[PDB]
């Protein structure tokens, strides 16, 4: 891990900000009437697959594209609230001179954030699955290679994977998914050999929504990988009992035989 | 004789000599002896016995109901005649007691404070000889035909371990780790044995006629297996490379770990170059087995020709290992024989029976 070589390697300062996230008036809405609808309950009750209820919730949580609503078009960023903290933090950033690097676990979505950087004057470059494989490593390269480019756009699944990003600075991870690994080798993005500047990672969530309890469950999961990789002295995970109750919307406010008989004692007493 | 002492006193001779010849000489005189005994414990036949390598001073046996015996073998009284008393024992009464017949037992080598032992209950108890109480217990899926550990690893602390399952199972006893398998069987392994000489050299057999040998350290399946007929009938083996016309349910490295022997229920034995697998042609003749389990058999060590004293129904065979002269068949047990150990310090066999009787052969004069 990178605590036995730091001192030995000089890496910078990393941090790993959450932002609890309040879902907006028509966000509010759209999610408080799906989850009441007749298919999430059907879900609840076996009927089909809990798949689509997901994939439905995520996407509310995520932008209100269930349903479309001048300077009101599709993806527009005060709909959302997520996307109004994206604002502020990028307003910020790109005061401070500074070169982001905004993950997302969608790719549609990805479109609707460039949409939104056009309206802003951040330039940025998107990089995912579409964008050509040939035109890969050198898109990474000129990112890399001068401050021009801002913000750049990633979906988690070829945005993670071995890709050193050492240019940007600030690291965002829009949108949680279920497999911690995703959104860790997101982050990890930045914070590698030859980033000569601090590095904050900010995960944004809605609270009292689907993606807390995703949260939830990348965390278990978190802990259950370090209990058989890190040590296995892990801290039992209280929070919750991981069940299927998160359609739910609660919005804030030589050894000598006896070294061996000995470890094996040690170890049939537990 | 006295020219081998008056050698050995002039130096015309090493004194290695008058060691390995006597010591042969002590081998071809094997003979019940009326003049040691050992004390009955058992209720049902022996499976196995086990000479601790170090100081060979206790035995373990093993029986069909399950009792584990532990054994003196000095005789601490001033009489000529001894029985070698029964020091410990893991009865009908022990908490622990394995619930059917244990198949194979082993002192750890390295130090005699704890012996492992295996069932047809399924487990692998290790325990503490001091205390007598099991250390660890492993528990498998099938019924264990035999185990055994390294007598040579400083390093490792693997038992190998031979099930119903076609699968060899390796028991690491430093940190219980049980799940590591050799695969590559198709039946039973009724015999393995690690080897003497090399550190993960451990030789596998099965009911399915087939012997291999594996490098467990090694990710990529079985060095060697070994062909009756060193590839005079060649085939892409998928059932060729047999080493018996039968099952083989016994493996026994020569003392210095250079030759494998092998005996399968067609009743012959056969001596392999352990390096290559290659088969030396030896003869031995007949060599009756029909035990439908493991056949524990042994080298001798330390003499001027290496012997194997191989079960031949009720009576042991002795065979001269590198050009099979049978040398002689002892007899004197009543029911089949099921395991014979050998006792280096003193050229003395002991050889336990169905017939719940362990029954020592001496050198005679």
């Amino acid at each position: 891990m990178k605590s036995d070589v730091k001192m030995s390697l000089s890496l910078p300062d990393k941090n790993e900000q959450v932002l609890f996230c309040r879902l907006t008036d028509e966000q509010h809405k759209v999610y408080q009437n799906f989850v009441d609808s007749k298919e999430v309950y059907r879900i609840l009750n076996g009927e089909m697959q809990i798949f689509s209820g997901l994939i439905a919730l995520r996407k509310i949580c995520n932008h209100p594209d269930l349903f479309s609503g001048e300077e009101d078009q599709f993806g527009y960023w005060k709909r959302s609230g997520k996307m109004i903290v994206v604002e502020s933090l990028l307003k910020i950033w790109h005061k401070q001179g500074q070169r982001v690097l905004l993950f997302s676990q969608s790719r549609q979505m990805l479109d609707i954030l460039e949409v939104f950087l056009r309206a802003q004057k951040y330039t940025y470059l998107k990089m995912d699955g579409t964008t050509t494989i040939a035109s890969r490593q050198p898109l990474i390269t000129r990112y890399n290679e001068d401050t021009s480019i801002f913000v750049f756009l990633l979906t988690t699944r070829v945005g993670g994977l071995g890709v050193n990003l050492t240019g940007a600075n600030r690291v965002v991870i829009y949108d949680p998914d279920w497999n911690p690994s995703t959104d860790t080798q997101a982050r990890e993005r930045a914070w590698r050999i030859g980033q000569k500047k601090q590095v904050t990672v900010y995960r944004l969530l809605t609270a009292g929504t689907i993606e807390e309890k995703i949260y939830h469950r990348q965390i278990f999961k978190q802990f259950l990988t370090n209990r058989v990789l890190k040590d296995p002295k892990q801290r039992r995970f209280f929070k919750s009992n991981d069940l299927y109750e998160l359609f739910t919307l609660t919005s804030p406010d030589p050894l000598a035989s006896s070294s061996l008989l000995a470890k094996m004692r040690a170890r049939n007493h537990l | 004789m006295l020219g081998f002492l008056s050698a050995r006193q002039t130096g015309l001779e090493d004194p290695l000599r008058l060691r390995r010849a006597e010591s042969t000489r002590r081998v071809l005189g094997l003979e019940l002896n009326k003049d040691r005994d050992v004390e009955r414990i058992h209720g049902g036949g022996i499976n196995t016995l086990d000479i601790e390598p170090v100081e060979g001073r206790y035995m373990l046996s093993g029986g069909s109901d399950g009792v584990i015996v532990l054994y003196d073998l000095e005789n601490s009284s001033r009489q000529s005649y001894y029985t070698c008393k029964a020091v410990c024992s893991i009865g009908r009464d022990h908490p622990d007691v394995h619930r059917y017949s244990v198949e194979t037992v082993q002192w750890y080598p390295h130090d005699t404070g704890m012996f492992t032992s295996s069932s047809f209950d399924k487990t692998l108890k290790v325990w503490d000889t001091n205390t007598l109480q099991t250390a660890d217990v492993f528990n498998f899926e099938e019924t264990v035909y035999s185990h055994h550990m390294s007598p040579v690893s400083t390093k490792h602390c693997l038992v190998a371990v031979g099930t119903r399952g076609p699968k060899v199972q390796l028991c690491d006893l430093k940190s219980g780790s049980c799940s590591h398998i050799l695969q590559g069987h198709r039946q039973e392994i009724l015999a393995v044995s690690w080897s003497p000489r090399y550190d993960y050299i451990l030789a596998t057999a099965s009911a399915d006629s087939r012997v291999k040998l594996w490098d467990v350290r090694r990710a990529s399946g079985c060095l060697i297996t070994l062909d009756q007929h060193n590839g005079k009938k060649s085939q892409a083996v998928e059932s060729a490379n047999t080493a018996h016309n039968g099952k083989v349910n016994g493996l026994c490295f020569t003392s210095d770990g250079l030759h494998l022997l092998t005996v399968g229920t067609d009743n012959r034995m056969r001596l392999w170059n352990s390096s290559n697998g290659e088969n030396t042609l030896v003869n031995y003749g007949k060599v009756c087995n029909n035990s439908k389990k493991g056949l524990k058999f042994t080298v001798s060590c330390g003499c001027s020709s290496e012997f194997v004293f191989v079960p031949y129904g009720s009576t042991i065979a002795v065979y001269t290992v590198y050009s099979g002269e049978q040398i002689t068949m002892l007899k004197g047990h009543y029911k089949t024989v099921d395991c014979c150990v050998f006792q280096s310090n003193f050229q003395e066999l002991y050889s336990g029976s169905r017939d719940c009787n362990i029954l020592a052969w001496v050198p005679s004069l």
